[PDB]
This record gives C-alpha cells, structure tokens and sequence, in this order.
C-alpha cells in the first residue's frame, strides 16, 4: 500500500498502490485518468528517469516512507518530453 | 474421549463450586466444626451435584494451602480463617 | 470514479471518489445539477480555499480512507503551524 | 424531557447527565443501594432519548464522557460502562473535546479498558485534527474564524 | 479455486487482554470467592490482572506472581 502524489504542472493524483509492483499499471492507470496517449508519460523521482519494469518499492520510496502522509513528490511530463516545472503548491500566509 | 473428559471438565468446576461454597460458609459464622461443615456445605450443594465426603475433605486441604481457611491452634477440628 | 479539486489558485488535485465523498459539503457538490457525469473527471470549483490546504484535505482524504478503523495505533496527521487555522476553516466548509 | 430542558445544575457544573455517568453520585445508604447504581446504562440511555445535552460541561469542564472514562471498575461491571459510551457517543458527544484543562477523554481515561473502547468508538475528522493543532500551538483564532467554528477550537 | 458461498461460526469475546483470575479460577466479570457472599480489579506490572481480595490474600502470602515469578507491583 505505497502513495503517491503525481505531479504536472497545475494537475496533481492521489494514488493508492502496492509495495511490489512495477509502473506498468501506474502509467495505465494515469491514462486511463488522464484522457491521453499513454507513451508519453514519463514518471520522475526527484527529477530522474526510472525503469519501466523495475518495481516501485524499489524506486527509492517504500511504504514506510510514502504514507497515507505526504507521500513523495512524484513529477509527471509528457512528450509533445516536456520541461519539468512543476508548479509548487501556493505559499501559506504570513502568520502573526 | 470426549465424553470421559466432559465429565473431568465438571470435576474441576465442582471443586471451583466447592471452594466458593466452603467460603461462604465460613464468611457468616467464621468458625464450625469439621463435621458440622460438611453436612452445611451439602445441604448447599444439593440442587446441584451431591459432593462426595472425600472430595470436599480435599477442598478444606486446598484452601488451607490457599489460606483461606486454617485449623484452630486451640481446637483442631474447629475452623478459622486467615 | 475519479473526481477533480480545482482550487483557487489555479491548482487541480485528482482523487478517487470513494475517497472524496468522505467529506460531507464534496458530496452535495457532487450531486446536484451538473454533477458532470463523465464518470472520469467530476470536477469541482474551490475558488475560497488555497493550493496547500486543498493539498491537505487531500491528504486526508487518503489517511482516513486508509485508516477508517484498523491500526489502533493510529499515526499522527502532521498538521504544520503555518497550515492550521486555515485547514481548520477549509474542513468547516467541507464538513470533513 | 420536561426536567431536561430546565438544564438542572448541581454545585460543581454537573448536569443530570453527569450524575447519571459519575461514580461518585452519592446513592442514598438505605434501600435505594439495591437498586440505583450509578454509572447506569439504562438512566444514561434514557435521558440522550429524552433529549440530555450530551456535550453539556460542568465548571471543570468535563463533558459526560470525561467523567465515563475516569470510572475505576471498568471490568467489574463492563457491560455497564460499554453500553454507556456506545450512547454517549450515538448520541453525538465529541470524542476528543478538552475540559478546562485542556484534558482531551483519551488523555483522562486513566484506564486501558475506557481507552480502548474510546479508541473503538472515536470517529476521526480532519475538523477536530486541525482544531487540536491550533490549540496546541497556540494560534490566535480569535475574529479570523467562524462565530460557530470559535466554540468548536474552544473545547477541541 | 474459489468458494461460491460460505458458512461460519465465530466465538465473540470482549477485547480485555486478561481472561480470568488464576487464584479462584473466576471469570473476572463475575466476583471472587471471597467477594460472592456479602469487585475491584487490581492489574499488575507483567500484564497481571485479578480481583483486588484474591491479590491482597495473595501478596499477603507471598510478593511473587501465581503463574510466573515475578515480583508484585500495585498500578
Ligand atoms: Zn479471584
Ligand atoms: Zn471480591
Ligand atoms: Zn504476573
């Protein structure tokens, strides 16, 4: 039961998967809720290119580190790949 | 097997049913003859299982171990607690 | 089956929507005329709240379906000083 | 229901929900020993369908499950004291509100038992999470929040 | 293999982690020899709980736990 937070730019899914399994379905699945050709996808852990069959677990964040908490910051782009500029999520006002 | 232990299983239960019976006894008069105790704690136990006389004698050694009751040191068959 | 939290500043947030009708005020949103029955997208318009509060709503979302009742040793949800008071007020509006 | 919404208060803030949950709701030494115990299920049951302000506080604060938790027989009489939480908390009181203390009923369970029947019962909102974290830091919440939400960061 | 309907049985019991007083073998709902004729429950350090008349009569014999041996302790 790893989680993930899929960035793109604006976009962002909160995803829900297991702690062997590789990103084939992640990239499925990302399709399936995207609405768009599924070769272009291209996941990126801290701005690094992944394999396509190596397991998640594996990939640098398991499930003791990605909770139902933050759970990574997981960047998404695709092939028009496109630019990582994820948009950071908005700063918090200045307290008293 | 089954059966034979079911009716070890109600063994253990009456010695339990024993103890308490013996105890509550001796919590209302706190002393009794050894064989004026015997026939109470029957007349108690009689709706239920009737206690054989070797059985309950055994229940008085238990609960000596247990102090809850004891002989008197001024008359052996009298009852005390302690 | 997946539903869209845009929120004030530009920002959209995507989770299941097993997971956001946990939340009592997403679940009259998403009933209702113009519930937008594309069964993908279900999109709703947060034009109060911020990005990161929005972010945590999400979070939770995630960590109460998760944890619904299991785990009696349940984690603490790690509310930052500068996020509280304003998550606060953003679960009022959204009766989580 | 009549005596209910008169809100009848003894000395210490109790309601007559709270005397009903105490454990040291004096039982008068005659007669009445027999049949009135208190904390009841039955009594407790009765005044939330009568319409018991089940979030009323005393002076100290304590709310009516404050004072169930702090009960000192939880196994003696466990089906009393399962019954009665299972009512205070259908009945909608909050499991996480803090007295005057700022004690939340987890905290002032003083009881594995209480703990973990509240720990059953408790149903967890980001709400209450969220008010528990401005409490704790300290954050002034006073003309920036809802006039219904002040209550709400007041006891949670 | 799959199971197209099933039937069970499941014993329910109450979620305390102690189960009965080992001194006069009672269920701990119920009260103790001593006490059945006229109560509280005391725990222990080593996950030890019985009635309060059964551990007083017993620490009054001896500061050592009936089943293991450990030494008593009040909470
Ligand atoms: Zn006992
Ligand atoms: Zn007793
Ligand atoms: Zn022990």
């Amino acid at each position: 039961d790893v989680f993930l937070m899929i960035r793109r730019h604006k976009t962002t899914i909160f995803t829900d998967a297991k702690e062997s399994s590789t990103v084939f379905e992640l990239k499925r699945i990302v399709e399936g809720i995207l609405k768009r050709p599924p070769d272009e996808q291209r996941l990126y852990k801290d701005d690094q290119l992944l394999d396509d069959g190596k397991t998640l677990g594996e990939c640098g964040f398991t499930s003791q580190t990605a909770r139902p908490q933050a759970p990574a910051t997981v960047g998404l782009a695709f092939r028009a790949f496109e630019a990582l500029c994820i948009e950071p999520f908005s700063s918090p006002p200045e307290l008293p | 097997q089954e059966m034979e232990q079911t009716r070890s299983a109600v063994d253990e239960d009456r010695k339990m049913y024993l103890q308490a019976a013996i105890v509550r006894i001796m919590k209302a008069r706190k002393v009794l003859r050894h064989n004026a105790l015997i026939q109470e704690v029957i007349s108690q136990s009689r709706a239920r299982f009737n206690p054989s006389i070797s059985m309950i004698k055994k229940c008085i050694e238990v609960l000596i171990d247990k102090q809850y009751i004891e002989r008197s040191q001024a008359s052996a068959d009298e009852y005390s607690y302690v | 089956m997946y539903v869209k939290l845009i929120s004030s500043d530009g920002h959209e947030f995507i989770v299941k929507r097993e997971h956001a009708l946990t939340s009592g005020t997403i679940k009259a949103m998403l009933s209702g005329p113009g519930q937008f029955a594309e069964n993908e997208t279900n999109e709703v318009n947060f034009r109060e709240i911020p990005s990161h509060v929005l972010s945590k709503v999400c979070m939770y979302f995630t960590y109460k379906v998760r944890y619904t009742n299991s785990s009696t040793e349940i984690p603490e949800f790690p509310i930052a000083p500068e996020i509280a008071l304003e998550l606060l007020m953003a679960a009022n509006f959204l009766d989580c | 229901y009549n005596l209910i919404h008169l809100d009848p208060r003894t000395r210490e803030g109790f309601t007559l929900l709270h005397l009903a949950v105490n454990s040291n709701t004096p039982v008068d030494d005659f007669h009445t020993n027999d049949v009135c115990s208190f904390p009841n299920a039955l009594v407790t049951k009765l005044l939330l369908d009568c319409g018991a302000e089940v979030n009323a506080v005393d002076n100290e604060g304590n709310s009516a499950l404050h004072i169930i938790v702090q009960y000192n027989r939880p196994i003696s009489d466990f089906l009393t004291l399962h019954s009665i939480i299972i009512s205070l908390v259908e009945a909608g009181a909050h499991t996480d509100m803090t007295n005057k203390q700022n004690k939340t009923p987890l905290d002032k369970s003083t009881t594995g038992v209480s703990e973990i029947l509240l720990k059953t019962q408790m149903k967890m909102s980001l709400k209450c999470l969220a008010a528990r974290a401005v409490r704790a830091n300290d954050i002034n919440y006073q003309d920036q929040i809802p006039r219904t939400l002040e209550e709400f960061v007041g006891f949670h | 293999f799959e199971v197209k309907k099933w039937n069970a049985v499941a014993l329910w019991a109450w979620d305390i982690v102690v189960d009965n007083c080992a001194i006069c073998r009672n269920h701990i709902m119920d009260l103790c020899i001593e006490c059945q004729a006229n109560c509280t429950v005391a725990w222990g350090v080593c996950n030890h709980a019985f009635h309060f008349h059964c551990i007083s009569r017993w620490l009054k014999t001896r500061q050592v736990c009936p089943l293991d041996n450990r030494e008593w302790e009040f909470q």
